[PDB]
């Protein structure tokens, strides 16, 4: 029921030992809470991946919009990088033109 | 040995006395129960598994044709694969107490003759049974049958 | 050296005795080798796009040596897919490869050797990607072989092999990638689920109808995602528990 | 005299011999013959030849080398399985083409386990497939698949009647991949699994008839066939774990706190040794749940005392408290929520003081908190809380 | 001292073991023999169990004798205990959770030379056997000469607070001490294999963001190369040191 | 003193075990002789129960001494681990109190966010 | 739309565990000025973590309430076994990025040649 609630409860339980009012006890406790949190996190990831697979196999247009946006962002990033490189190149060109003189 | 010996000697004295426990019981009941307190608050399964874990090429089944259900378990399985289905039965008699007396294949040369391919598969599979180690399993016979058929395919 | 008793060749031998021509030829050969390797990796980068390729040339070089840092990641999973990394040493006549698994290989100036080696390394990174993905999604690895010997005799590189099981038992996947014949994935459906397997009268109980059975193959073509890891993750989610 | 010796570094003593011969018709070609050699002043043992199945890769050579390196580790495991009278199927090609596996049919039943539990285990073991994995190809994994699980847990383990447990073994660098220690450890884990299946079967049989307080007080959480994690408490916070350590041949219990309401500890860590011995003498889990339910309430009060007061853990349900060293008091917990307190330093026999001595004078304070040291009892777990600070 | 604390903790368990073992001898005797399906079996079982119980009492008593030879205010102690508890708990939790990380992607250099110098000096402060000589012959890219005893002379080539190339050399060999011999070979095959293994360790120890723990682990792994020609292979007859386990190994044997 | 007491009780504990084993043997032999047909003297006998309680009493005294020494040693080592002395204890208690405030804040926030 | 909200839900659940790991590391590094910084960092981490809970919850509600008309096929019935103007825009962007990548490859080749030349000269000058 609302795996989000169960993962919240496990994240609370991982803190339920220190936040309260020898080594083996804390050892086994952290083992249990951490492994439970990891399992439920991997399960929520599996649910999200199933939803993605269904939406992609039945509605393959939003993925195309995502590819378009990603390609445009990549092009903008490349343009910005080449602009910065050109600025540095012009700076170093002026610096080298200053030297070499007598 | 040390510090315990007379107790040891005492109990080693008094084994095979019929009244024994009671004497122990008596002299050991009260103090303990005073101190610690009150007391406390058809077909064998191995063949079935071997069948369940076969390769889908084989379709093993029982044998109701010959005289069975008195001695060993007889099986006509099959050969179903991209290879060859020559003579699918290979009747195998798996005796009781499977982790011993490796099963024997009842030879049927009547069908494997009259054909060169079948004679070759018979020869090679027989030689491969000769080279098989002792106490072989059913899966071993099935695999060597398959590989012998494949050898006969690649030879001719 | 004579006072401190130097060795015959060690700290003596010729004690600088070469020619301008010899040194110049060595330098030219090194330059050509560097150029060759660069062009080869570039082509590999332009032609082969599925897994990845990366190269970070060192800052300081020499007249008879150079070095790069090759990395073969995935498109989306850069973090987890960091199992295969190379550090080439482009000498005057030999290219030395030091793999992350402690394997040193001395190649040749000829390009085909480098191209085939990089293809085999990509093929191995392909199965390492599936391994690292199964480690993260919590899928239990059943088997992993870096150089498998069962199957068709393969090309320049040896084939790889992995087999993982679903966290909830029944389902399981297997992957076999190679340089020549690769992407041979087949899912292991459970019994009593295909409904096409021939039943047997020897099986008289229903307990045996729960084992993973018919071994159905899946077409890697006409799939979703974009990278091998995307399709692997989508297939893993498809064989997950429906929490929708 | 023109041959190459390709030694296998992962599995030693195995040498491939690749000899080259001139072909008569073509003076510009060669023929390769591959032999499988083995060594034990090196002494060869046997020789066999495989003869069946850019141009500088020599595909068949690398193919044969990889095939040998992948197959030979299984031969030692097969020999070790045959040497210990363990019926096992030969090395078979798995359904997914490329693989090697050694599926066991029957295990040696057990030592020290009842016959009916041995039958219940042998009729539930479906498969014992062994497989090889890991870098350098020296890790083994056995996947046991049991059916008809006795009792489930709170986790998502209530699926179809097929529980899969994976047991991994990695031998040392020496003691080559095929050895005795791997199967020995496997048999040890199987023995521990059987000795734990004893208790799980007892608990599964006793589940229909429960005193109806432990049912709400305790709940089973996981069953991985090698550990039993029961959870008890009013809010299901505390947890006890059952496991059989084959090294010491005794049950090992581990206590923890997993729940968003509890103290600073499991509150039962002061009686851990007596509970260990109690479960070791009589392996029954319902008695454990009963004694835990009976002793948790007094322990929650006796744990909060200032640490002056010293807690000496005696036998179960007999926790001793001692103000300073001069004074003492015995805590006798019993069923139906009652604790009997005693004078302490007093002796249950001829009236002489113990080594600590210093007879506690008042005595009647325990009577108003409801010689003269016989029995002070009938505290209904509330006196056990107030009388702490009062005394 | 800590050794005394452990001896007392071991002794407390030994007293508990002696009391439990003595109770077991008497408690089992009270139950007495069980049927066992056979006359010989029942007699043997009772004798075996009693003898094991009697021996355990002797073993537990002996340990206690041997262990004798070896050995506004309360709130402050509560705070100390809670601090120790949180330290242990958070350490275990961080270990268990960073061992298994679910991060799959990142998308959802310039460094001060004095900072690199400070990091190198901090690393040189520990490992007193190793001595690192900082030098910048060519640009901001630093070159480190690391002397390990009379054993090794490693030449690390930093491009940034980043390890790029390493060439170990012998102690008797000449690094030329001046304008640094970055490009050369050791002329000994063992040191060449050590250079290969050092490049392998560099390719292995690669943390994404933090550039300090990588150099820390590289120096720690190099320090393991101090007992060469003095340590066994653990699977071989008498050059590699495994990561996360500083154990010697031959490259031909494995790892 | 705690180490010295542990030394003092160990010879006594060995003596108490010897008597408890010997008394048990004498009692079992007399009870077997009465239960079977075998004449035996009434004698002093010595009760097994008195010896078993004595052994338990010595065991508690030893455990109490060791538990105190272990607690005292653990406290001393921790005290060493953590100009005027009053200001010293003041800054120590201040650090502990601020750590406790951080504890309470993290606890209440992590418990109010969910559950 | 929904297929991107699902990726957002994926990245949120992939990041919450990393946030908890950072919180654990911060509590571990907290040994007894700097205390104020550690406290405000922990509080900011907790606030952003609760915000992540709220975000993952709302995206969960969204993907659950969406349930588009095209979902009659259960899982395992979708895997393929053995036995317009958007495409034009994609092709145009692909040609553009291909030309830009060829130009960037030329630039990188020139830069590599420059660096190799400078390194060789500054090495041989010695």
């Amino acid at each position: 029921s609302t795996l989000v609630d169960e993962l919240e409860s496990s994240f609370e339980a991982c803190f339920a030992s220190l936040v309260s009012q020898d080594q083996e006890e804390i050892r086994t406790g952290v083992d249990q809470c951490i492994q439970k949190f990891l399992d439920i996190a991997r399960q929520t990831e599996c649910f999200f991946l199933q939803k993605r697979l269904q939406l992609s196999v039945q509605k393959p247009e939003q993925v195309i919009k995502e590819d378009v946006s990603e390609l445009r962002n990549e092009l903008q990033r490349k343009d910005a990088l080449v602009q910065k490189h050109l600025t540095k190149l012009r700076h170093w060109q002026q610096v080298l033109e200053d030297i070499n003189v007598q | 040995q040390y510090l315990c010996q007379p107790l040891l000697d005492a109990v080693l004295a008094n084994i095979r006395s019929p009244v024994f426990n009671h004497s122990l019981y008596r002299t050991f009941v009260p103090a303990m129960t005073a101190i610690h307190g009150p007391p406390i608050t058809s077909i064998p399964s191995v063949l079935q598994g071997e069948v369940a874990r076969l390769d889908p090429k084989f379709l093993v089944n029982l044998d109701p044709s010959h005289c069975s259900n008195n001695g060993t378990v007889h099986l006509i399985c099959k050969l179903d694969d991209k290879d060859l289905p020559s003579v699918p039965p290979l009747e195998l008699s798996v005796p009781a107490d499977y982790p011993a007396q490796s099963p024997l294949w009842i030879d049927r040369q009547w069908q494997y003759d009259a054909n060169p391919f079948l004679q070759s598969v018979h020869r090679c599979m027989t030689s491969r049974l000769l080279q098989l180690p002792d106490k072989h399993s059913v899966t071993a016979l099935l695999n060597t049958w398959a590989q012998s058929v494949h050898q006969a395919c690649l030879s001719a | 050296s004579g006072p401190q008793a130097f060795d015959k060749n060690e700290i003596n031998s010729l004690q600088s005795s070469e020619g301008l021509l010899e040194k110049i030829i060595k330098q030219a050969k090194h330059i050509f080798l560097r150029s060759r390797a660069a062009a080869t990796i570039d082509s590999l980068a332009s032609r082969i796009e599925d897994p990845q390729i990366q190269a970070h040339w060192s800052n300081i070089n020499d007249v008879y040596e150079s070095s790069v840092k090759v990395l073969i990641t995935s498109q989306g999973y850069e973090q987890i897919c960091k199992s295969i990394q190379l550090q080439l040493n482009i000498g005057v006549e030999q290219i030395r490869v030091v793999h992350r698994d402690g394997r040193v290989i001395t190649l040749s100036y000829q390009e085909q050797e480098l191209q085939d080696f990089l293809l085999s390394q990509m093929s191995q990174h392909q199965v390492h990607a599936v391994q690292q993905l199964a480690k993260v999604m919590g899928w239990q690895v059943l088997s992993f072989s870096n150089h498998v010997g069962l199957g068709p005799i393969e090309s320049i590189g040896n084939a790889s092999a992995i087999t993982v099981a679903s966290p909830s038992g029944d389902y399981a996947i297997s992957v076999r990638n190679g340089p020549e014949s690769g992407s041979k994935i087949m899912v292991q459906f459970p019994r009593n689920q295909c409904k096409d397997l021939p039943k047997s009268d020897v099986l008289q109980d229903n307990k045996w109808s729960h084992l993973r059975g018919p071994f159905k193959e899946v077409q890697w073509n006409k799939m979703e995602g974009r990278n091998f890891v995307y399709k692997m993750e989508l297939l893993m989610s498809a064989l997950s528990p429906c929490l929708l | 005299k023109n041959k190459l010796f390709i030694k296998l570094t992962r599995l030693p003593q195995y040498y491939i011999v690749v000899e080259m011969l001139e072909v008569p018709n073509k003076p510009t070609q060669l023929s390769y013959k591959y032999y499988f050699m083995s060594v034990n002043p090196a002494m060869a043992l046997l020789l066999q030849q495989f003869k069946e199945n850019m141009c500088a890769f020599n595909k068949v050579l690398a193919h044969f080398v990889a095939m040998c390196d992948t197959n030979m580790p299984f031969v030692g495991l097969r020999l070790e399985l045959s040497n210990l009278e363990i019926p096992h199927q030969g090395v078979q090609v798995e359904g997914d083409g490329f693989s090697h596996a050694i599926r066991l049919l029957k295990i040696p039943p057990c030592k020290g386990i009842t016959e009916e539990t041995q039958k219940a285990l042998d009729r539930s073991l479906l498969d014992c497939t062994f497989r090889l994995q890991g870098r350098n190809n020296r890790t083994w994994v056995a996947e046991l698949v049991f059916a008809n699980c006795p009792l489930n847990g709170t986790s998502t383990r209530e699926q179809g009647p097929s529980r899969h447990v994976y047991l991994t073994y990695e031998n040392l660098l020496s003691e080559p991949v095929g050895g005795r220690k791997v199967v020995e450890m496997f048999l040890n884990d199987w023995n521990s699994i059987a000795r734990l299946y004893e208790c799980v079967l007892e608990f599964a049989r006793s589940l229909p008839d429960i005193p109806a307080h432990l049912n709400i007080f305790s709940e089973v959480r996981v069953y991985n066939y090698r550990k039993l994690i029961l959870c008890y408490g009013t809010t299901k916070g505390s947890s006890i774990s059952i496991q059989w350590n084959s090294i010491h041949q005794k049950f090992h219990i581990s206590l923890g706190t997993v729940g968003p309401n509890s103290g600073c500890s499991n509150c039962h860590n002061t009686i851990l040794h007596q509970l260990q011995e109690m479960f070791n003498k009589t392996p029954n889990v319902v008695q454990l749940l009963q004694v835990l339910f009976d002793t948790q309430a007094p322990l929650n009060a006796i744990n909060k005392l200032p640490t002056c007061f010293s807690i000496l853990p005696q036998s179960s349900t007999h926790i001793r408290l001692a103000f300073r060293n001069m004074y003492c008091i015995d805590i006798y917990c019993r069923s139906r929520g009652v604790v009997a307190i005693r004078d302490g330093a007093y002796s249950l026999f001829d009236n002489s003081k113990l080594v600590e001595g210093f007879y506690p004078a008042p005595g009647l304070k325990t009577f108003l908190n409801m010689p003269g040291l016989v029995p002070g009892l009938a505290g209904s777990y509330l006196c056990s809380p107030l009388e702490r600070f009062l005394g | 001292v800590s050794v005394n604390l452990e001896a007392f903790s071991q002794a407390i368990s030994a007293i508990q073991a002696l009391r439990s073992s003595v109770s077991r001898v008497f408690d089992c005797l009270k139950d007495g023999m069980r049927n066992k399906e056979t006359l010989e079996g029942r007699e043997k079982a009772f004798i075996a169990h009693f003898q094991d119980n009697l021996h355990s009492v002797n073993r537990d008593l002996n340990e206690l004798e041997r262990l004798s030879n070896l050995v506004l205010y309360s709130q402050l102690l509560q705070a100390y205990k809670w601090s120790n508890k949180l330290q242990y708990h958070a350490g275990l939790a961080s270990g268990l959770l960073n061992q298994q990380s679910l991060k799959r992607s990142a998308n959802q250099l310039v460094l001060p030379p004095q900072y690199v110098d400070d990091v190198i000096s901090r690393i040189d402060r520990m490992f007193p056997e190793m001595s690192i000589h900082l030098s910048r012959p060519n640009g901001t890219s630093a070159m480190l000469l690391v002397t390990l005893g009379k054993v090794l002379k490693v030449i690390v080539v930093m491009r940034s607070l980043f390890i790029d190339r390493t060439i170990v050399k012998g102690y008797n060999e000449n690094v030329y001490t001046e304008d640094l011999d970055i490009w050369s070979k050791s002329n000994y095959q063992v040191f060449q294999k050590v250079t290969d293994h050092a490049t392998t360790a560099l390719l292995h120890y690669q943390l994404p963001q933090m550039p300090d723990v990588v150099v820390r682990s590289f120096m720690t792994w190099l320090r393991s190369y101090i007992k060469l020609f003095q340590a066994p292979c653990q699977r071989c007859g008498k050059t590699w040191r495994d990561f996360r386990t500083l154990e010697a190994f031959h490259d031909t044997c494995r790892q | 003193d705690p180490v010295q007491r542990y030394k003092m009780l160990i010879p006594q504990l060995k003596e108490s075990l010897q008597t408890l084993m010997k008394v048990a043997a004498q009692n079992l032999i007399q009870n077997t002789n009465i239960d079977n047909g075998q004449k035996s003297s009434d004698g002093p006998i010595q009760r097994f129960d008195k010896c078993l309680e004595e052994f338990y009493a010595l065991c508690d005294q030893l455990e109490l001494c060791l538990r105190l020494a272990h607690e005292c040693l653990s406290q001393s080592c921790d005290s060493a681990k953590h100009l005027p002395y009053p200001q010293y204890l003041a800054v120590i208690k201040a650090q502990i109190s601020c750590a406790k405030d951080i504890h309470t804040a993290l606890l209440d926030c992590a418990n109010k966010v969910t559950g | 739309n929904t297929a991107s909200l699902c990726r957002i839900g994926q990245e949120t659940v992939q990041d919450i565990v990393y946030r908890t790991m950072e919180i654990f590391q911060l509590l571990r590094n907290m040994q007894l000025g700097t205390y104020q910084d550690r406290l405000t960092k922990l509080q900011d981490n907790l606030r952003q973590l609760s915000v992540l809970f709220r975000k993952l919850r709302l995206v969960y509600d969204k993907c659950n309430e969406n349930c588009g008309g095209m979902d009659p096929i259960p899982v395992e019935q979708l895997i393929p076994y053995v036995e317009s103007e958007e495409r034009r825009e994609i092709a145009e962007v692909n040609k553009k990025l291909k030309q830009k990548n060829q130009q960037l490859k030329q630039i990188m080749d020139q830069l590599r040649n420059l660096i190799w030349d400078i390194n060789a000269m500054l090495a041989m000058r010695n």
